[PDB]
RNA sequence: AAUCCUGCUCAGUACGAGAGGAACCGCAGGUUCAGACAUUUGGUGUAUGUGCUUGGCUGAGGAGCCAAUGGGGCGAAGCU
RNA sequence: UGGGUCGGGGUUUCGUACGUAGCAGAGCAGCUCCCUCGCUGCGAUCUAUUGAAAGUCAGCCCUCGACACAAGGGUUUGU
RNA sequence: AACUGCGAAUGGCUCAUUAAAUCAGUUAUGGUUCCUUUGGUCGCUCGCCACUUGGAUAACUGUGGUAAUUCUAGA
Protein backbone atom coordinates (compact mmCIF):
# COMPACT_ATOMS: atom_id res chain seq x y z
CA UNK A 1 0.00 0.00 0.00
CA UNK A 2 3.02 2.08 -0.48
CA UNK A 3 3.39 4.81 -3.51
CA UNK A 4 2.91 2.49 -6.35
CA UNK A 5 6.00 3.35 -9.22
CA UNK A 6 5.76 2.92 -12.46
CA UNK A 7 8.92 1.53 -14.68
CA UNK A 8 11.53 1.85 -17.94
CA UNK A 9 8.71 -0.63 -19.14
CA UNK A 10 6.03 1.49 -18.05
CA UNK A 11 4.83 -1.43 -15.51
CA UNK A 12 3.76 -1.20 -12.27
CA UNK A 13 5.98 -1.77 -9.78
CA UNK A 14 4.75 -3.21 -6.30
CA UNK A 15 6.83 -2.81 -3.44
CA UNK A 16 9.62 -4.97 -2.70
CA UNK A 17 10.09 -5.40 -6.50
CA UNK A 18 13.31 -3.96 -8.65
CA UNK A 19 15.68 -1.57 -8.28
CA UNK A 20 15.48 2.22 -7.97
CA UNK A 21 18.79 4.07 -9.86
CA UNK A 22 19.54 7.82 -8.73
CA UNK A 23 21.78 9.55 -11.47
CA UNK A 24 24.85 12.17 -10.51
CA UNK A 25 22.28 14.76 -12.72
CA UNK A 26 19.67 14.47 -9.80
CA UNK A 27 17.21 11.94 -11.99
CA UNK A 28 15.83 8.88 -10.12
CA UNK A 29 14.32 5.99 -11.82
CA UNK A 30 12.88 2.54 -11.06
CA UNK A 31 13.47 -0.95 -13.21
CA UNK A 32 10.90 -3.75 -12.17
CA UNK A 33 13.79 -6.35 -12.86
CA UNK A 34 17.12 -6.11 -14.55
CA UNK A 35 15.72 -7.25 -17.61
CA UNK A 36 14.14 -4.06 -17.64
CA UNK A 37 17.23 -2.07 -16.07
CA UNK A 38 20.05 -3.79 -18.47
CA UNK A 39 17.71 -2.00 -21.27
CA UNK A 40 17.95 0.92 -20.02
CA UNK A 41 21.10 1.01 -19.00
CA UNK A 42 22.73 0.18 -22.78
CA UNK A 43 20.04 3.34 -24.05
CA UNK A 44 17.28 1.25 -25.38
CA UNK A 45 14.33 3.44 -26.59
CA UNK A 46 11.55 1.73 -25.17
CA UNK A 47 9.04 3.01 -27.87
CA UNK A 48 11.56 0.38 -30.18
CA UNK A 49 11.23 -2.64 -27.72
CA UNK A 50 7.63 -4.54 -28.49
CA UNK A 51 6.70 -5.67 -24.74
CA UNK A 52 6.91 -2.00 -23.31
CA UNK A 53 3.87 0.02 -23.15
CA UNK A 54 5.08 3.14 -24.67
CA UNK A 55 5.52 0.96 -27.72
CA UNK A 56 2.19 -0.27 -27.58
CA UNK A 57 0.44 3.09 -26.59
CA UNK A 58 2.58 4.19 -29.81
CA UNK A 59 1.75 1.75 -32.03
CA UNK A 60 -1.93 1.88 -30.16
CA UNK A 61 -2.15 -2.33 -29.94
CA UNK A 62 -4.97 -3.17 -28.63
CA UNK A 63 -6.59 0.29 -28.40
CA UNK A 64 -20.29 15.33 -33.79
CA UNK A 65 -21.24 19.16 -33.90
CA UNK A 66 -22.22 20.99 -31.69
CA UNK A 67 -22.77 24.76 -30.84
CA UNK A 68 -25.80 26.75 -28.89
CA UNK A 69 -26.51 30.36 -28.32
CA UNK A 70 -29.11 31.69 -25.70
CA UNK A 71 -30.81 34.56 -25.40
CA UNK A 72 -29.72 36.81 -21.96
CA UNK A 73 -31.07 40.25 -20.73
CA UNK A 74 -28.68 42.64 -21.58
CA UNK A 75 -27.84 45.81 -19.12
CA UNK A 76 -30.67 48.24 -19.92
CA UNK A 77 -33.14 45.47 -21.48
CA UNK A 78 -34.42 42.40 -19.92
CA UNK A 79 -35.03 39.41 -22.06
CA UNK A 80 -38.79 40.39 -22.27
CA UNK A 81 -37.64 43.90 -23.58
CA UNK A 82 -35.38 42.45 -26.49
CA UNK A 83 -38.16 39.56 -27.03
CA UNK A 84 -41.10 42.61 -27.35
CA UNK A 85 -38.60 44.50 -29.71
CA UNK A 86 -37.87 42.03 -32.37
CA UNK A 87 -41.44 40.23 -31.98
CA UNK A 88 -42.05 43.33 -33.57
CA UNK A 89 -41.81 41.83 -36.99
CA UNK A 90 -45.53 41.26 -38.14
CA UNK A 91 -45.45 44.79 -39.93
CA UNK A 92 -45.23 46.63 -36.43
CA UNK A 93 -41.15 47.36 -37.37
CA UNK A 94 -42.31 48.39 -41.03
CA UNK A 95 -44.84 50.38 -39.83
CA UNK A 96 -41.90 51.72 -37.53
CA UNK A 97 -39.52 52.28 -40.24
CA UNK A 98 -42.35 54.62 -42.31
CA UNK A 99 -43.13 57.24 -40.10
CA UNK A 100 -39.62 57.57 -39.88
CA UNK A 101 -39.21 58.42 -43.43
CA UNK A 102 -42.18 61.07 -42.73
CA UNK A 103 -40.64 62.41 -39.46
CA UNK A 104 -37.32 63.38 -41.70
CA UNK A 105 -38.87 64.24 -44.90
CA UNK A 106 -40.95 66.94 -43.55
CA UNK A 107 -37.32 68.04 -41.88
CA UNK A 108 -36.13 68.26 -45.12
CA UNK A 109 -38.47 70.15 -46.50
CA UNK A 110 -37.27 72.29 -43.46
CA UNK A 111 -33.74 71.52 -44.59
CA UNK A 112 -34.36 72.74 -48.27
CA UNK A 113 -35.31 76.02 -46.66
CA UNK A 114 -32.30 75.84 -44.48
CA UNK A 115 -29.98 74.74 -46.83
CA UNK A 116 -31.22 76.90 -49.46
CA UNK B 1 -31.92 24.53 -9.85
CA UNK B 2 -28.28 24.66 -7.10
CA UNK B 3 -28.69 26.86 -4.48
CA UNK B 4 -26.84 30.31 -5.20
CA UNK B 5 -26.06 29.31 -9.03
CA UNK B 6 -29.02 28.09 -11.55
CA UNK B 7 -30.48 31.40 -10.34
CA UNK B 8 -30.15 35.45 -10.71
CA UNK B 9 -29.26 35.35 -13.88
CA UNK B 10 -26.39 38.25 -14.60
CA UNK B 11 -26.92 40.31 -17.53
CA UNK B 12 -24.44 40.85 -20.42
CA UNK B 13 -22.69 43.91 -19.17
CA UNK B 14 -23.39 46.02 -22.38
CA UNK B 15 -25.51 45.26 -25.36
CA UNK B 16 -24.10 45.07 -29.43
CA UNK B 17 -22.09 48.05 -30.83
CA UNK B 18 -21.73 47.34 -34.67
CA UNK B 19 -24.17 48.04 -36.86
CA UNK B 20 -25.24 44.36 -37.63
CA UNK B 21 -24.54 42.69 -34.11
CA UNK B 22 -27.48 44.90 -32.83
CA UNK B 23 -29.66 43.75 -36.51
CA UNK B 24 -28.75 39.80 -36.16
CA UNK B 25 -29.89 40.31 -32.12
CA UNK B 26 -33.04 42.61 -32.92
CA UNK B 27 -33.77 41.42 -36.35
CA UNK B 28 -33.63 44.18 -38.17
CA UNK B 29 -34.18 44.09 -42.08
CA UNK B 30 -32.71 47.78 -42.79
CA UNK B 31 -32.85 51.32 -41.78
CA UNK B 32 -35.82 50.30 -39.76
CA UNK B 33 -35.10 52.95 -37.05
CA UNK B 34 -31.66 51.16 -36.37
CA UNK B 35 -30.42 54.03 -34.16
CA UNK B 36 -33.05 53.81 -31.69
CA UNK B 37 -33.35 49.99 -31.28
CA UNK B 38 -29.52 49.93 -30.01
CA UNK B 39 -29.82 49.44 -26.44
CA UNK B 40 -29.22 52.59 -24.24
CA UNK B 41 -28.04 51.46 -20.81
CA UNK B 42 -29.61 53.83 -17.65
CA UNK B 43 -27.06 55.19 -15.13
CA UNK B 44 -27.99 56.11 -11.14
CA UNK B 45 -25.58 57.41 -8.75
CA UNK B 46 -26.93 58.66 -6.26
CA UNK B 47 -24.81 62.53 -5.90
CA UNK B 48 -26.27 62.72 -9.44
CA UNK B 49 -29.37 63.36 -11.64
CA UNK B 50 -30.38 59.58 -13.43
CA UNK B 51 -29.44 59.46 -16.94
CA UNK B 52 -29.33 56.64 -19.52
CA UNK B 53 -26.20 56.49 -21.51
CA UNK B 54 -26.04 55.33 -24.98
CA UNK B 55 -22.85 53.90 -27.03
CA UNK B 56 -21.45 55.39 -30.50
CA UNK B 57 -22.48 52.17 -33.03
CA UNK B 58 -19.96 51.68 -35.36
CA UNK B 59 -20.43 50.78 -38.98
CA UNK C 1 -9.24 21.06 -3.20
CA UNK C 2 -11.74 23.59 -4.82
CA UNK C 3 -13.66 23.36 -7.83
CA UNK C 4 -14.64 26.60 -9.84
CA UNK C 5 -17.78 26.06 -11.16
CA UNK C 6 -19.87 28.52 -13.75
CA UNK C 7 -22.67 28.17 -15.82
CA UNK C 8 -22.20 29.87 -18.93
CA UNK C 9 -26.51 30.76 -19.20
CA UNK C 10 -26.91 32.31 -16.37
CA UNK C 11 -23.38 33.22 -15.25
CA UNK C 12 -23.29 33.27 -11.60
CA UNK C 13 -19.92 31.81 -10.90
CA UNK C 14 -19.00 30.23 -7.65
CA UNK C 15 -16.67 28.23 -5.80
CA UNK C 16 -17.30 24.64 -4.48
CA UNK C 17 -14.60 23.29 -1.43
CA UNK C 18 -14.37 19.25 -1.04
CA UNK C 19 -12.43 17.92 0.98
CA UNK C 20 -13.41 13.72 -0.50
CA UNK C 21 -11.67 11.77 -2.78
CA UNK C 22 -14.38 10.11 -3.94
CA UNK C 23 -16.51 12.74 -5.38
CA UNK C 24 -13.76 14.35 -7.28
CA UNK C 25 -12.32 10.52 -8.32
CA UNK C 26 -14.92 11.17 -11.21
CA UNK C 27 -13.05 13.83 -12.35
CA UNK C 28 -9.83 12.46 -12.49
CA UNK C 29 -7.38 11.21 -14.75
CA UNK C 30 -9.58 13.01 -17.27
CA UNK C 31 -7.86 15.79 -19.84
CA UNK C 32 -9.29 19.64 -20.51
CA UNK C 33 -12.15 20.05 -22.83
CA UNK C 34 -14.21 16.69 -21.94
CA UNK C 35 -17.47 16.40 -20.66
CA UNK C 36 -18.33 14.57 -17.18
CA UNK C 37 -21.09 13.97 -15.08
CA UNK C 38 -21.16 15.35 -11.65
CA UNK C 39 -23.57 12.76 -10.52
CA UNK C 40 -21.15 11.86 -7.34
CA UNK C 41 -21.99 14.91 -5.14
CA UNK C 42 -24.66 14.71 -2.93
CA UNK C 43 -28.58 14.31 -4.12
CA UNK C 44 -28.40 17.88 -5.65
CA UNK C 45 -25.76 17.74 -8.93
CA UNK C 46 -28.17 15.10 -10.34
CA UNK C 47 -28.57 15.01 -14.71
CA UNK C 48 -25.37 17.27 -14.53
CA UNK C 49 -22.99 16.72 -17.39
CA UNK C 50 -19.64 19.21 -16.85
CA UNK C 51 -16.93 19.60 -19.16
CA UNK C 52 -13.53 20.40 -17.65
CA UNK C 53 -12.15 23.81 -18.73
CA UNK C 54 -9.03 24.12 -16.11
CA UNK C 55 -7.52 24.34 -13.42
CA UNK C 56 -4.46 25.26 -11.38
CA UNK C 57 -1.40 23.00 -9.68
CA UNK C 58 -0.94 22.85 -6.28
CA UNK C 59 2.21 25.43 -6.59
CA UNK C 60 -0.72 27.55 -8.48
CA UNK D 1 16.27 9.75 18.40
CA UNK D 2 16.65 6.60 15.59
CA UNK D 3 20.33 4.95 14.46
CA UNK D 4 20.90 4.25 10.80
CA UNK D 5 20.38 0.78 9.76
CA UNK D 6 22.71 -1.54 8.40
CA UNK D 7 23.19 -1.23 4.52
CA UNK D 8 25.31 -2.56 1.82
CA UNK D 9 28.56 -1.50 2.33
CA UNK D 10 30.78 -2.03 -1.05
CA UNK D 11 33.37 0.47 -0.61
CA UNK D 12 36.41 -1.56 1.17
CA UNK D 13 39.70 0.32 2.08
CA UNK D 14 41.70 1.38 -1.24
CA UNK D 15 38.43 2.36 -3.04
CA UNK D 16 39.10 5.88 -4.98
CA UNK D 17 35.86 7.95 -4.57
CA UNK D 18 34.74 11.35 -6.44
CA UNK D 19 35.00 14.26 -4.40
CA UNK D 20 31.63 16.44 -4.84
CA UNK D 21 32.46 19.52 -2.90
CA UNK D 22 33.89 22.28 -3.98
CA UNK D 23 37.47 21.93 -2.02
CA UNK D 24 39.66 21.34 -4.90
CA UNK D 25 39.80 17.76 -4.52
CA UNK D 26 38.89 15.65 -7.46
CA UNK D 27 39.04 12.37 -5.84
CA UNK D 28 39.51 10.07 -2.49
CA UNK D 29 41.44 7.11 -1.54
CA UNK D 30 39.72 5.32 1.36
CA UNK D 31 42.56 4.52 4.08
CA UNK D 32 40.09 3.57 6.55
CA UNK D 33 36.84 3.45 7.83
CA UNK D 34 35.38 5.22 11.49
CA UNK D 35 33.93 2.66 14.00
CA UNK D 36 35.56 -0.32 12.61
CA UNK D 37 36.93 -3.32 14.50
CA UNK D 38 37.14 -5.87 12.23
CA UNK D 39 38.35 -9.19 12.08
CA UNK D 40 41.03 -11.28 10.74
CA UNK D 41 42.10 -10.52 6.90
CA UNK D 42 38.77 -8.47 6.73
CA UNK D 43 39.14 -5.00 4.82
CA UNK D 44 36.89 -1.63 6.47
CA UNK D 45 34.30 -1.34 4.05
CA UNK D 46 32.08 1.75 4.67
CA UNK D 47 28.22 2.52 2.79
CA UNK D 48 26.84 6.32 2.31
CA UNK D 49 26.70 8.14 5.65
CA UNK D 50 29.78 5.90 7.00
CA UNK D 51 32.70 8.67 8.33
CA UNK D 52 36.03 7.83 6.51
CA UNK D 53 39.59 8.87 6.52
CA UNK D 54 41.07 9.64 3.07
CA UNK D 55 43.87 11.10 1.17
CA UNK D 56 42.72 13.33 -2.33
CA UNK D 57 45.11 11.64 -4.95
CA UNK D 58 44.37 14.31 -7.80
CA UNK D 59 43.42 17.35 -6.96
CA UNK D 60 44.82 20.62 -5.39
CA UNK D 61 48.34 20.60 -3.87
CA UNK D 62 47.36 22.12 -0.55
CA UNK D 63 44.72 18.90 0.12
CA UNK D 64 46.76 16.39 -1.44
CA UNK D 65 49.38 14.91 0.63
CA UNK D 66 47.32 15.01 3.82
CA UNK D 67 44.69 12.63 5.67
CA UNK D 68 41.44 13.96 5.48
CA UNK D 69 38.10 12.81 7.48
CA UNK D 70 35.19 12.69 4.73
CA UNK D 71 31.83 11.18 4.60
CA UNK D 72 30.26 8.80 1.62
CA UNK D 73 27.12 10.30 0.43
CA UNK D 74 26.78 8.47 -2.82
CA UNK D 75 27.93 4.85 -3.58
CA UNK D 76 27.34 2.64 -6.58
CA UNK D 77 26.73 -0.53 -4.33
CA UNK D 78 22.73 -1.47 -4.17
CA UNK D 79 21.18 -0.84 -0.68
CA UNK D 80 18.05 -1.87 0.34
CA UNK D 81 16.30 0.98 2.26
CA UNK D 82 13.62 -0.76 5.01
CA UNK D 83 11.10 -0.49 3.01
CA UNK D 84 11.52 -2.46 -0.17
CA UNK D 85 13.65 -0.16 -2.18
CA UNK D 86 17.24 -1.24 -3.50
CA UNK D 87 18.81 2.08 -4.39
CA UNK D 88 22.57 2.53 -6.23
CA UNK D 89 24.15 5.67 -7.77
CA UNK D 90 25.78 5.95 -10.86
CA UNK D 91 28.99 6.92 -9.23
CA UNK D 92 30.64 6.82 -5.26
CA UNK D 93 30.92 10.04 -4.00
CA UNK D 94 31.87 11.36 -0.74
CA UNK D 95 32.69 15.09 0.91
CA UNK D 96 35.93 16.16 3.20
CA UNK D 97 34.82 17.28 6.40
CA UNK D 98 36.27 17.70 10.11
CA UNK D 99 36.14 15.68 12.98
CA UNK D 100 33.36 17.71 13.92
CA UNK D 101 31.28 16.82 11.22
CA UNK D 102 31.48 19.76 8.98
CA UNK D 103 32.24 20.27 5.50
CA UNK D 104 35.56 21.52 4.67
CA UNK D 105 33.53 22.93 1.42
CA UNK D 106 30.63 25.13 0.66
CA UNK D 107 28.54 23.43 -2.04
CA UNK D 108 27.40 19.74 -3.09
CA UNK D 109 27.48 18.56 -6.52
CA UNK D 110 24.65 16.05 -7.12
CA UNK D 111 22.45 13.99 -5.17
CA UNK D 112 22.68 13.12 -1.56
CA UNK D 113 21.59 9.49 0.00
CA UNK D 114 18.96 9.87 2.53
CA UNK D 115 21.04 8.44 4.99
CA UNK D 116 23.78 10.24 4.70
CA UNK D 117 21.38 13.34 5.35
CA UNK D 118 19.81 12.89 8.42
CA UNK D 119 23.14 11.40 9.72
CA UNK D 120 24.98 14.33 8.71
CA UNK D 121 23.00 17.99 9.04
CA UNK D 122 25.81 19.85 8.05
CA UNK D 123 25.81 17.89 4.54
CA UNK D 124 22.02 17.53 4.44
CA UNK D 125 21.77 21.69 4.22
CA UNK D 126 24.44 21.75 1.61
CA UNK D 127 22.84 19.00 -0.22
CA UNK D 128 21.18 19.99 -4.16
CA UNK D 129 18.87 17.09 -3.91
CA UNK D 130 18.57 14.38 -1.74
CA UNK D 131 17.83 10.18 -2.64
C1' A E 1 27.47 -19.68 22.79
C1' A E 2 26.93 -15.62 22.41
C1' U E 3 30.00 -10.74 22.24
C1' C E 4 31.22 -5.93 22.35
C1' C E 5 30.28 -0.93 20.95
C1' U E 6 27.67 3.62 19.56
C1' G E 7 23.65 7.19 19.56
C1' C E 8 19.12 9.37 22.33
C1' U E 9 17.26 10.26 27.36
C1' C E 10 19.00 10.89 32.19
C1' A E 11 21.86 15.85 31.34
C1' G E 12 25.25 21.05 30.22
C1' U E 13 22.47 17.52 35.46
C1' A E 14 25.62 15.36 39.85
C1' C E 15 30.74 17.24 40.68
C1' G E 16 33.70 21.69 39.90
C1' A E 17 35.88 28.61 40.95
C1' G E 18 35.84 27.74 36.11
C1' A E 19 37.17 24.92 32.22
C1' G E 20 34.97 20.89 31.77
C1' G E 21 31.79 16.77 32.97
C1' A E 22 29.49 11.43 34.35
C1' A E 23 26.28 7.16 36.16
C1' C E 24 21.58 3.71 37.20
C1' C E 25 16.66 2.57 34.74
C1' G E 26 14.72 3.14 29.71
C1' C E 27 14.82 3.51 24.13
C1' A E 28 16.98 2.94 19.04
C1' G E 29 20.65 0.63 16.51
C1' G E 30 25.27 -1.47 15.19
C1' U E 31 30.46 -4.95 15.63
C1' U E 32 32.37 -9.94 16.01
C1' C E 33 30.38 -14.69 16.27
C1' A E 34 26.53 -18.49 15.67
C1' G E 35 22.25 -21.14 13.34
C1' A E 36 19.37 -20.89 9.18
C1' C E 37 16.99 -19.09 4.69
C1' A E 38 15.88 -17.44 -0.88
C1' U E 39 10.06 -13.40 -0.44
C1' U E 40 13.24 -9.54 -2.20
C1' U E 41 18.29 -7.60 -4.58
C1' G E 42 22.87 -9.70 -6.48
C1' G E 43 25.83 -13.92 -8.57
C1' U E 44 25.71 -18.50 -11.49
C1' G E 45 23.34 -20.53 -15.67
C1' U E 46 24.54 -26.06 -21.06
C1' A E 47 16.54 -25.70 -18.70
C1' U E 48 21.81 -25.78 -24.21
C1' G E 49 15.02 -21.79 -22.60
C1' U E 50 14.48 -17.77 -26.28
C1' G E 51 16.24 -13.77 -29.62
C1' C E 52 20.83 -11.78 -32.22
C1' U E 53 25.30 -12.97 -34.82
C1' U E 54 30.55 -14.82 -37.53
C1' G E 55 32.78 -18.88 -40.71
C1' G E 56 31.26 -23.28 -42.95
C1' C E 57 27.66 -27.22 -44.48
C1' U E 58 22.69 -29.53 -45.96
C1' G E 59 21.00 -27.02 -54.21
C1' A E 60 17.89 -22.33 -52.25
C1' G E 61 13.40 -20.87 -48.88
C1' G E 62 11.98 -22.83 -44.39
C1' A E 63 14.26 -25.81 -40.76
C1' G E 64 18.71 -26.90 -38.78
C1' C E 65 23.65 -28.51 -37.69
C1' C E 66 29.44 -28.26 -36.91
C1' A E 67 33.36 -24.77 -34.75
C1' A E 68 36.11 -29.86 -27.74
C1' U E 69 29.98 -24.77 -24.36
C1' G E 70 31.47 -20.79 -31.76
C1' G E 71 30.38 -15.83 -29.65
C1' G E 72 27.07 -12.69 -27.38
C1' G E 73 21.92 -10.36 -24.88
C1' C E 74 18.18 -11.75 -21.69
C1' G E 75 16.90 -15.90 -18.55
C1' A E 76 12.97 -20.23 -15.27
C1' A E 77 14.24 -23.54 -11.56
C1' G E 78 17.94 -24.90 -8.26
C1' C E 79 22.16 -23.49 -5.56
C1' U E 80 24.07 -19.24 -3.33
C1' U F 1 -10.21 -46.26 -6.48
C1' G F 2 -4.98 -45.23 -7.26
C1' G F 3 -0.57 -43.63 -9.43
C1' G F 4 1.47 -42.95 -14.19
C1' U F 5 1.84 -41.23 -19.57
C1' C F 6 0.01 -37.82 -23.06
C1' G F 7 -3.17 -33.65 -23.81
C1' G F 8 -5.35 -29.03 -21.74
C1' G F 9 -5.36 -24.74 -18.59
C1' G F 10 -2.32 -21.63 -15.26
C1' U F 11 2.52 -19.59 -14.34
C1' U F 12 6.85 -17.96 -16.34
C1' U F 13 11.20 -16.99 -20.04
C1' C F 14 12.39 -14.63 -24.50
C1' G F 15 10.61 -11.01 -27.55
C1' U F 16 6.59 -10.44 -32.30
C1' A F 17 7.45 -17.00 -35.79
C1' C F 18 6.70 -19.37 -41.07
C1' G F 19 3.59 -17.95 -44.91
C1' U F 20 0.80 -14.33 -47.06
C1' A F 21 -0.35 -9.01 -48.09
C1' G F 22 1.12 -3.72 -48.61
C1' C F 23 0.62 2.66 -53.63
C1' A F 24 6.24 0.98 -46.94
C1' G F 25 11.10 0.75 -48.71
C1' A F 26 17.79 3.57 -50.33
C1' G F 27 17.39 2.70 -55.10
C1' C F 28 18.26 -0.24 -59.64
C1' A F 29 16.91 -3.24 -64.33
C1' G F 30 13.11 -4.19 -68.42
C1' C F 31 7.89 -2.99 -71.26
C1' U F 32 5.65 1.68 -73.42
C1' C F 33 -0.40 0.49 -79.81
C1' C F 34 -0.24 -0.17 -73.84
C1' C F 35 0.40 3.80 -69.97
C1' U F 36 -1.08 10.07 -69.66
C1' C F 37 1.27 8.65 -64.89
C1' G F 38 1.83 3.47 -65.27
C1' C F 39 3.20 -1.86 -64.91
C1' U F 40 6.81 -6.32 -64.20
C1' G F 41 11.07 -7.89 -61.66
C1' C F 42 15.60 -7.42 -57.70
C1' G F 43 16.09 -5.23 -53.06
C1' A F 44 18.51 -5.33 -46.73
C1' U F 45 14.88 -3.49 -43.88
C1' C F 46 9.51 -1.87 -42.25
C1' U F 47 4.22 -2.52 -41.28
C1' A F 48 -0.37 -6.01 -40.40
C1' U F 49 -1.76 -10.72 -39.39
C1' U F 50 1.22 -11.07 -34.08
C1' G F 51 2.52 -9.36 -26.47
C1' A F 52 3.03 -13.44 -31.79
C1' A F 53 6.17 -18.03 -32.22
C1' A F 54 8.82 -21.36 -29.11
C1' G F 55 9.97 -23.69 -24.27
C1' U F 56 8.06 -24.49 -19.46
C1' C F 57 9.39 -30.18 -14.29
C1' A F 58 12.67 -33.26 -15.80
C1' G F 59 12.49 -31.56 -8.24
C1' C F 60 6.60 -25.53 -11.16
C1' C F 61 0.68 -25.30 -10.06
C1' C F 62 -4.50 -27.37 -11.28
C1' U F 63 -6.69 -31.15 -14.13
C1' C F 64 -10.70 -35.39 -14.13
C1' G F 65 -10.12 -35.02 -21.15
C1' A F 66 -7.56 -39.55 -23.63
C1' C F 67 -4.67 -44.21 -23.03
C1' A F 68 -2.96 -48.28 -20.91
C1' C F 69 -1.67 -50.34 -16.16
C1' A F 70 -2.52 -51.57 -11.32
C1' A F 71 -4.70 -58.02 -5.06
C1' G F 72 1.86 -58.73 -8.67
C1' G F 73 6.77 -60.86 -7.83
C1' G F 74 11.09 -62.72 -4.41
C1' U F 75 13.59 -63.51 0.82
C1' U F 76 12.86 -64.11 5.85
C1' U F 77 10.84 -63.55 10.80
C1' G F 78 7.54 -67.20 16.97
C1' U F 79 6.94 -65.72 23.27
C1' A G 1 -7.95 51.73 -18.48
C1' A G 2 -7.14 48.95 -22.75
C1' C G 3 -6.73 47.42 -27.97
C1' U G 4 -4.16 49.63 -32.15
C1' G G 5 0.15 52.51 -34.52
C1' C G 6 4.99 54.19 -33.54
C1' G G 7 9.54 54.26 -30.62
C1' A G 8 12.46 51.37 -27.73
C1' A G 9 18.49 49.28 -33.22
C1' U G 10 19.09 56.63 -31.20
C1' G G 11 21.53 58.37 -27.07
C1' G G 12 25.00 57.18 -22.86
C1' C G 13 29.36 54.01 -21.00
C1' U G 14 33.94 51.47 -21.73
C1' C G 15 38.40 50.17 -24.76
C1' A G 16 38.61 43.84 -23.50
C1' U G 17 39.23 41.86 -28.24
C1' U G 18 41.37 43.40 -32.86
C1' A G 19 48.26 44.22 -36.50
C1' A G 20 45.98 45.02 -44.05
C1' A G 21 42.11 43.44 -39.24
C1' U G 22 40.02 48.30 -37.35
C1' C G 23 40.77 53.05 -39.30
C1' A G 24 42.19 57.29 -42.77
C1' G G 25 42.18 59.29 -47.72
C1' U G 26 40.16 57.45 -52.79
C1' U G 27 36.78 54.92 -55.64
C1' A G 28 32.57 51.23 -57.06
C1' U G 29 27.72 48.84 -56.32
C1' G G 30 26.67 48.63 -64.73
C1' G G 31 27.01 43.41 -57.76
C1' U G 32 22.35 45.15 -53.19
C1' U G 33 18.74 46.47 -49.18
C1' C G 34 16.40 50.76 -47.23
C1' C G 35 11.20 52.63 -41.78
C1' U G 36 10.71 57.52 -42.61
C1' U G 37 10.77 62.60 -45.73
C1' U G 38 9.78 64.76 -50.55
C1' G G 39 7.81 64.05 -55.44
C1' G G 40 5.44 60.65 -58.84
C1' U G 41 1.10 56.36 -58.99
C1' C G 42 -3.77 54.87 -56.87
C1' G G 43 -11.56 54.27 -62.68
C1' C G 44 -4.85 52.38 -67.18
C1' U G 45 -7.30 45.45 -65.56
C1' C G 46 -13.58 44.57 -69.57
C1' G G 47 -14.18 40.41 -64.91
C1' C G 48 -30.08 39.02 -53.21
C1' C G 49 -24.38 43.50 -48.55
C1' A G 50 -21.74 47.77 -51.65
C1' C G 51 -26.42 52.93 -48.53
C1' U G 52 -20.77 49.07 -45.60
C1' U G 53 -19.90 41.87 -44.94
C1' G G 54 -17.81 38.05 -41.04
C1' G G 55 -15.72 36.03 -36.23
C1' A G 56 -12.99 36.76 -31.92
C1' U G 57 -10.41 39.66 -28.37
C1' A G 58 -9.09 43.61 -24.99
C1' A G 59 -10.35 47.12 -21.36
C1' C G 60 -14.90 45.97 -17.99
C1' U G 61 -18.23 42.53 -14.29
C1' G G 62 -17.67 37.99 -11.68
C1' U G 63 -14.97 33.03 -9.42
C1' G G 64 -10.16 31.86 -7.88
C1' G G 65 -4.87 29.41 -7.55
C1' U G 66 0.06 30.44 -5.97
C1' A G 67 5.03 31.58 -0.28
C1' A G 68 6.46 34.54 -4.07
C1' U G 69 6.88 37.53 -9.92
C1' U G 70 5.30 43.29 -14.31
C1' C G 71 2.43 34.93 -13.15
C1' U G 72 -2.03 34.07 -14.68
C1' A G 73 -7.11 30.29 -15.53
C1' G G 74 -12.02 29.39 -16.08
C1' A G 75 -16.95 32.26 -17.04
K1 LIG H 1 40.16 -2.11 13.23
K1 LIG I 1 22.08 -18.52 -25.07
K1 LIG J 1 19.82 -13.58 -12.58
K1 LIG K 1 18.21 -17.20 -9.95
K1 LIG L 1 5.53 -12.33 -39.93
K1 LIG M 1 3.63 -8.05 -33.59
MG1 LIG N 1 -16.06 54.06 -37.82
MG1 LIG O 1 46.01 -11.42 6.39
MG1 LIG P 1 33.30 -21.13 24.08
MG1 LIG Q 1 26.16 -18.58 -40.17
MG1 LIG R 1 17.70 -19.70 -44.08
MG1 LIG S 1 31.07 -32.86 -39.76
MG1 LIG T 1 37.85 -29.64 -34.30
MG1 LIG U 1 23.06 -12.76 -17.14
MG1 LIG V 1 1.55 -28.60 -19.46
Amino acid sequence: MKVELCSFSGYKIYPGHGRRYARTDGKVFQFLNAKCESAFLSKRNPRQINWTVLYRRKHKKGQTRRAVKFQRAITGASLADIMAKRNQKPEVRKAQREQAIRAAKEAKKAKQASKK
Amino acid sequence: DIPGLTDTTVPRRLGPKRASRIRKLFNLSKEDDVRQYVVRKPLNKEGKKPRTKAPKIQR
Amino acid sequence: MKLNISFPATGCQKLIEVDDERKLRTFYEKRMATEVAADALGEEWKGYVVRISGGNDKQG
Amino acid sequence: SGAKFRISLGLPVGAVINCADNTGAKNLYIISVKGIKGRLNRLPAAGVGDMVMATVKKGKPELRKKVHPAVVIRQRKSYRRKDGVFLYFEDNAGVIVNNKGEMKGSAITGPVAKECADLWPRIASNAGSIA
